[PDB]
DNA sequence: GAGCGTTCAGCGTTCGTTTATCTCCCCCTGGTATAATGGGAGCTGTCACGGATGCA
């Protein structure tokens, strides 16, 4: 019903995860983990 | 009100020496299926396979319901239990089933010998050939009854070929040969009913006769299977051949 | 109810669901707290649910009850 | 022809069949009305090596 993400894939080795998104690890435990929120999207142009 | 039930001729059953109407082909078919298993249960898979083997009608476990339903309209109630979704035949008393009957004397027979009672251990043979009341399941459709025809008639000539051996340590020659001469017409191939007749028309004094019935058993053989008698028939051939004292003293 | 073959948070989502099914069937009508009306709905899906998912061959809820209870006795 | 001799015949005559009806327990669901309102709990000590990851 709701999406999950891969073990594998990030909580590992910064070889294999990449940070491909500039996120910490500890920003990633936090977000997925429902402990904190992420700003997916912003109108900027809207904003101005 | 006891049930005795017939499985060594037509499927037939009693009550009080009154004959119950054991009904359709089928229900014969169905009640050996269950007779035979002496109070162990059937399923119903087994009891469809019994009945009709690899090719079964669509409905056929209906059938197979209405069969048994039926059962218990002229069979005792309880007698018939239905346990595990098949069918089983409960509380009979010992010695109900003349198959049983038959079982029972023959093993009681067996003692005897080994008592060296032979009279007894004959006339017990004898109690138990007449319980034969002629096709062991006649007019039985389905597989199941087809391979018990064919093990069961075989017992029947096993114990049959051993009380003559009996009849024949007792010097009963002159009997014999009379009742042999219908059971080997019946059961031409089986060369053990000819080593019986062999050895009895010697004893008769019968060795022309005797050598006779080697002749055409040797070309009818050869005709049908091309294969010569049996070891067992050739030293017998030649002890007549021989003379041998040894086969007349009893 | 704990340590019964089920999660400790997983027991506590599934009377979670049994909440929500009392606040649906409460009033003021009735001269009663809440408290008292909410805890037979909160046993009642827990207990429910305990014997639909604990065991790897499932059993059917009345031979689950007929079998602690036998058990107790 | 006498007297009975074999063998189709189609026809009944219900018994053969499988196929159609119809009555019953496991199984699933819903509901209890005093008040009850944030866990137990099990750990711990190998060893070296390296590279990420934190922080003075």
């Amino acid at each position: 019903a709701a999406p999950v993400t891969h073990i594998w894939y990030f909580k590992g080795v910064p070889s294999r995860l990449g940070y491909l998104l500039d996120l910490a690890p500890k920003d990633l435990e936090k977000v997925i983990y429902f402990a904190a929120y992420m700003i997916t999207f912003v109108d900027e142009e809207r904003r101005t | 009100g006891a049930l005795r039930f017939g499985v060594l001729g037509p499927v037939r059953a009693w009550r009080d020496g009154e004959t119950l109407a054991t009904g359709s082909p089928q229900q014969r078919a169905l009640l050996a299926a269950l007779l035979l298993r002496e109070g162990r249960t059937a399923t119903a898979g087994e009891l469809i396979d019994a009945l009709w083997g690899e090719e079964p009608p669509s409905q056929a476990l209906a059938a197979v319901r209405t069969y048994a339903s039926r059962l218990r309209k002229v069979l005792d109630p309880g007698v018939l239990v239905s346990e595990s979704g098949g069918y089983a035949v409960r509380g009979l008393a010992e010695g109900a089933l003349d198959l049983a009957r038959a079982q029972d004397l023959a093993s009681a027979a067996e003692k005897a010998r080994s008592a060296g009672d032979l009279c007894h251990a004959r006339d017990l043979l004898r109690r138990a050939l007449d319980l034969w009341d002629g096709e062991v399941l006649a007019g039985v459709p389905g597989p199941y009854a087809q391979t018990q025809r064919v093990r069961l008639g075989e017992w029947r000539l096993q114990l049959l070929e051993t009380r003559l051996d009996m009849d024949l340590d007792q010097g009963c020659h002159a009997e014999a040969v009379s009742e042999l001469t219908a059971l080997t017409a019946a059961h031409p191939l089986r060369e053990r009913l000819r080593e019986l007749l062999m050895l009895a028309l010697y004893r008769s004094g019968r060795q022309a006769e005797a050598l006779a019935v080697y002749a055409d058993t040797r070309r009818l053989l050869a005709d049908e299977l091309g294969v010569d008698p049996r070891p067992g028939l050739q030293e017998l051939q030649q002890r007549i051949l021989q003379a041998d004292p040894a086969l007349a003293e009893l | 109810y704990t340590g019964r073959g089920m999660l400790f948070l997983d027991l506590i989502q599934e009377g979670n669901l049994g909440l929500i099914r009392a606040v649906e069937k409460f009033d003021y009508t009735k001269g009663y707290k809440f408290s008292t009306y909410a805890t037979w709905w909160i046993r009642q899906a827990i207990t429910r649910a305990m014997a639909d998912q604990a065991r790897t061959i499932r059993i059917p809820v009345h031979m689950v009850e007929v079998i602690n209870k036998l058990a107790r006795v």
